[PDB]
This record gives structure tokens, C-alpha cells and sequence, in this order.
């Protein structure tokens, strides 16, 4: 059992995975 | 759509990395495809030492039959029947009176399916804001409702490029409502403020990069064509946000190392995940300067003759904004960014 | 539709009228809509005395909101979903290097669907020739495969506006093969040809136009939103083909009550029916400028400052192909208007 | 019982019954 608990600051992105690009990227760090 | 991809990425790590060096701790969001979109149809209108600088920036020149790639891109992205709303639309905004080359517009609409927009920035400049607003306001189901603020456009402004881009995907494995609870977050080692925090345990690909101290997480959208990837430190473990390290190693080379497919195995995994909301306003302009791209936005050195033939146009400003609403169900994320060509 | 009918319908007997008068005893075929469309496109550039020539000549004058009508027209013409092929389509071919009025592209993409094709008219005349040739080809099913000939285009063609419609319908009521006999078919008072005639009785849309001696017969397609209407007088009583007194008064007025759905009444007829194939070829350039379209033609006077914001350039010709094949089973129907613009 | 038999010259054409446009207009004189 793995633990990902993220209670801090993360990097994010939404990839399309049949071409493999990017299409949003982003940081999560000030609710 | 190797070679595409790779130049995208690559753009997308450069991007990221000059906006972390004007903002090392706030919250970031962008859509990298938007802005190389934005670039690659103004790239089609440049010539000389402006197109070199874009092609090198945006790593155009890296890619054989860059257009075609992007218009199969396009086709994929925005293919019907897909079980997520996915859209990426382009489009063209001229000034009634002026006039433009007949292929610089045939290679747009071909390429970028941008169809051309005629509109009266000459006499009625807020009627053609308030028209490319509406379009994109449209495009991004309302999320972004004024990309181009008052004076973005002027009676001296001949054509706007815009991309607009809009996603709203379920999780394949949804977050129960009834399990979010409220959680502090760790801004750095000593600020707190509460998270709605949500709650799942499933099997989900995982990996923790042992050399970095990093979890990596990919949680797939319903389809599983679409996921989004997270890359989250073991703990904060610097003096602001615990990404110090990961941001300083971030490479295109070492991003697919870490998220690659073939990278990740199928983990029980307990996630926790804050429900969160980013609405952004970036002004691309000085970041994309500062990232090689100069001779484009100076009123004296810029070469837009591939759009009507002469040297009498240039890019004033770029500027995006971007959406995203992640919960229980799944994310909805929308961006727009528009490149404002102004007489010189 | 009421306005825009009149007025395409007033065009179709004028320029029906002119082609009598080069050819009063030969074949003729033509699609009238596909000329008015190619020709209000043209218009849309056109300003001054030029516009004012067009406007006249095509009626355009007589409607109110011409292109936004027109554009509804298009839309009905087009439904998808129908039981025959009824396709109506334009395209704008414009030399790569050459500049355009933004309001004039947006304006024929917007109201007629045609969309710019960019092509090497000033280096690559032929290449140009042969892909116009080709998408009318692909139009019309084959049926109109060489719409422009060599020298139709060269290196000082700009712009070549397209206009293409296709036409498949089977009768409502078919005519049966095997009652298909030779039969003669009378040219005018004592010169004879044998013709496969088909025949059939049945309930049809009829009138016999007593003053004139004259039947009216109407035949549906399937679906019934078409239909061919035939004028047939009652005999050859004239020294030659029989028709000259029709012609003599065939107007706008009196084609509408010969052949309106309220002046026709449902009749147990025996309709005999040659079997026939028609394509023929038209240089219409002088008949419209008989018909009061001259400016437009004439290198020196032509105003189409509306496409390039410039009096530079001028129609050279305006050519129309035409085919159809009719037989027991429905008809098949197709044309092509080529508008070609050089400069001045 | 009407006859209609077009063993001699005719005008045709074919109409769009919904707007009534004229979609194709012809003489058939000359097999
Ligand atoms: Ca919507
Ligand atoms: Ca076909």
C-alpha cells in the first residue's frame, strides 16, 4: 500500500496520452 | 507525433521554468498547447530573423512538416465521439480594410482549421474585443469570459491569432463526496491553511523516485486517453515550497524519465488530493523576449511580410489566461491566449 | 426565399432569352442558380458602376439582404439527410502571393461557404488549372471534369471564383425499361430522328395552357422538394422547332403561371419521354455584357476594389459548363461557373 | 386521359420546390 498525500505542494499536468503532449501544466502551492 | 511532442514538451519545461523565475512560490497554470498553437500560426506569417527566433524558441525547427503535424494533432484532439469533452480551436481576426496574403490565410485555415473573422478594429475596436471575447468565453463553456481586457486592442490593431482550448474529463476512479474532509495544507515548513482534502484508495500508476525524494501519480480520466500526472516531494524539505529540487532538475529529458507509461507501475495507492480551483492572467510578452523570441515583438525588427507582403506589422503583446476546477468527479481546465498584431 | 427566387428566376429567363438569340434551334443547357452564385460572389468585390451594372442585371437590386439570403438558400439546398444528392458549392482560388481584403474573404466564406484555396497561378499556371479542374470534377461526380481549358488561366490569373451543383434524384414515378421503343422525334416540320422514348401513364401535375396551345407537365423526384417541369407545345406549328411563340413570351411573369403548383391539376396522363444526355459549353462573357454587364469585363473601367481595396483588377471570362442525363430512373444533373480574374 | 407525348421540341427545367429556384434549365431540340 503506497501514500500519496498531497498536503503540500505538487506539480501538475493533463497529458494526452496517445500523442503524449501536455495540454495544461501547472503548480499547486497557495490554497 | 514524436517529433511534435517532444518540441511541445520541450517548449512547455522552457515556459515553465521563465515563469517559476518570476514566481518561485505562487500557484502556476497554463496550457503549453495553447501557447505553442498561438506561436505556430504567427510562425506560418514570419520570415527572416523573427522566424528563426520563434522556430528555435518554440523548437519548431525541430520537427520535419511542423504544420501537417499540428493539423493531425488537431484532428486527433478534437476527433467526435470521445467519452470527455476535448477542444482545441483556432482562429483569425482581421481588420475589415486591410489586406492580407492569400496564402498566409489558405495555410491557417488548412493547417489550423482558423477560419477568418472580419472585424472593424479601425472604427470600433471594443466591438471587435467584445466579439473575440465572446467567441472564447463560447469555446471555454464560460471560463474564461474576457481574455483581452480594455486597451488589449486598439484602432491601430490589423489582426489577433487566438487559441482557445477547453477539457472536462470524469476520473476513471472518482473521489467519494462523503470522504473529503477538511485537512491542513503546507504552504513551506511553517504556514498552514485548510484544504477540502478527498479521500481514495485504488490501484493507480505510481512510482517514487527514489533519487529525488518524489512520488509520481497518474490518475486517468474516463477513457484513459487523457490522465493527469502528479509529481509531489516526499516532504518540503527546502526553505519555500518542497519543489526546489524538482524544479531545478525539470528537463524535458528528465519529465519523461519520471511520468513515462513505461516508468509507472500499478500501486495501491491512498490518495489524498486537495479539491482546488486556479484562475491565472499571464502577459507571455516579456517571458517569451527574455526566451529568444525578440525581433517578433519590436515595432522596428519584426518580419511579418509572409502575412501581407510587408514589413508593416508587429506582435505587441501575447497574453494567456487559463481555468481549472479539479473535485470529486474530475477536472474541468480551459486556457486562450491571443497575439495582438499592431501596425509598426 | 421569396425576393431571391423572383429575382434568379428574372436572371434565368434573361439569360435564357440572349442564348436563344445566338442558337434559336440548338440544344440548350444551363443552371441558372450556379451562375447567379458565381456572380454574387463576384459582386460582393465589386463597387461603383461595376456593382451597380451586376446589381441590375442579376436582380441582386430587387433583395433585401441578397448575400444573407442567399446564404439560408444555400443551407436548404444542402440539408443533409435528404432521399436524393443535391450538392451547391463554391470555392475561391487566389494566387499565393497575391493580398486580399479581409471583409471580402470573410464575407464569401460566411455567406456562400466558399473557402480560399491558395495556388501558384504566377509560376505554376497548369498545376493551378488542373486542381480547379479537379475539385469541380470531384463536385459533380465526374460529370463536369474540365471546367477550364489551357489558356483559360495563366501567370496574371489572381483570383478564379468557383461555383459547382450536382443533382441525382430517381423519379417519384419511374418509367419502366422494357416499355422503352424507338420512336421519331420531329426537329421541326419535316426533318426526323429516331429517339429511345419512354412512356408511362400515371396521376401527374398538369395543365394544358390553352392560349398558347401548350401543356405543362410536372414530374416529382423522390421526396418531392424537386420536381422537372416540361413546356411542350401542342405541335411543330412554326418553321422550325415549334417553340417560338413560347419563347417570344417567356418571362418571369409568365413562366410562374404557366407553371405555378396552383395553376396545376392532377391528370390520368400518358406521358411519351425521349431518353436524352446534354452537355454543352458557354462562354457567357458577351452575353452578359449584352445583358448590361460591361464594366466588369473591361480592363480599363472595372471597379473590384472591393476584393483588394484596389481598381487593379477585372473579369476576364465567365465560363459555364453544363451536363444532364435523363432516363427511367430519375436524372442526373450538374454545372459549373468559372469567374477568372486577371489583372488589369 | 391526357397525352403528353414529347416527340418534337420541349423546355424544361428543374425546380427546388420548397424556395422555387430554378436549378437547371434547358431546350431539348436536337437529339
Ligand atoms: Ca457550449
Ligand atoms: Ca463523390
Amino acid at each position: 500500500e503506497e501514500n500519496f498525500n498531497a498536503d503540500h505542494p505538487f506539480i501538475f499536468f493533463i497529458r494526452h496520452n496517445p500523442s503524449a503532449n501536455i495540454l495544461f501544466l501547472g503548480r499547486f502551492s497557495s490554497p | 507525433m514524436e517529433q511534435l511532442s517532444t518540441a511541445n514538451t520541450h517548449f512547455a519545461v522552457d515556459l515553465f521554468r521563465a515563469l517559476n523565475e518570476s514566481d518561485p512560490t505562487g500557484n502556476i497554470f497554463i496550457s503549453p498547447l495553447s501557447i505553442s498553437s498561438a506561436l505556430a500560426m504567427i510562425f506560418l506569417g514570419t520570415r527572416g530573423n523573427t522566424a528563426a527566433q520563434v522556430s528555435k524558441a518554440l523548437y519548431f525547427d525541430t520537427v520535419e512538416d511542423i504544420h501537417s503535424r499540428f493539423q493531425s494533432l488537431n484532428a486527433d484532439i478534437n476527433k467526435p465521439g470521445a467519452p470527455y469533452i476535448l477542444k482545441l480551436a483556432n482562429r483569425l481576426y482581421g481588420e475589415k480594410t486591410y489586406n492580407f496574403l492569400a496564402d498566409f490565410l489558405a495555410s491557417t485555415q488548412k493547417m489550423y482549421g482558423a477560419e477568418l473573422a472580419s472585424v472593424d478594429f479601425q472604427q470600433a475596436p471594443e466591438d471587435a474585443r467584445k466579439e473575440i471575447n465572446e467567441w472564447v468565453k463560447g469555446q471555454t463553456e464560460g471560463k474564461i469570459p474576457e481574455l483581452l481586457v480594455k486597451g488589449m486592442v486598439d484602432n491601430m490593431t490589423k489582426l489577433v491569432l487566438v487559441n482557445a482550448i477547453y477539457f472536462k474529463g470524469n476520473w476513471q476512479q472518482k473521489f467519494m463526496k462523503e470522504a473529503t474532509r477538511d485537512a491542513p495544507f503546507r504552504l513551506n515548513k511553517k504556514d498552514t491553511k485548510t484544504v477540502k482534502m478527498m479521500y481514495q484508495k485504488k490501484k493507480f500508476p505510481y512510482n517514487y523516485i527514489e533519487d529525488l525524494k518524489c512520488r509520481v501519480l497518474e490518475l486517468p480520466y474516463q477513457g484513459k486517453e487523457l490522465s493527469m500526472i502528479i509529481l509531489l516531494p516526499d516532504d518540503i524539505e527546502d526553505e519555500s515550497t518542497g519543489l526546489e529540487k524538482i524544479e531545478k532538475q525539470l528537463t524535458l529529458d528528465k519529465l519523461r524519465e519520471w511520468t513515462k507509461p513505461e516508468n509507472l507501475y500499478l500501486a495501491e495507492v491512498n490518495v489524498h488530493l486537495p479539491r482546488f480551483k486556479l484562475e491565472e492572467s499571464y502577459d507571455l510578452t516579456s517571458h517569451l523576449a527574455r526566451l529568444g523570441v525578440q525581433d517578433l515583438f519590436n515595432r522596428g525588427k519584426a518580419d511579418l511580410s509572409g502575412m501581407s507582403g510587408a514589413r508593416d506589422l508587429f506582435v505587441s503583446k501575447i497574453i494567456h489566461k487559463s481555468f481549472v476546477d479539479l473535485n470529486e468527479e474530475g477536472t474541468e481546465a480551459a486556457a486562450a491566449t491571443a497575439g495582438t498584431i499592431l501596425l509598426a
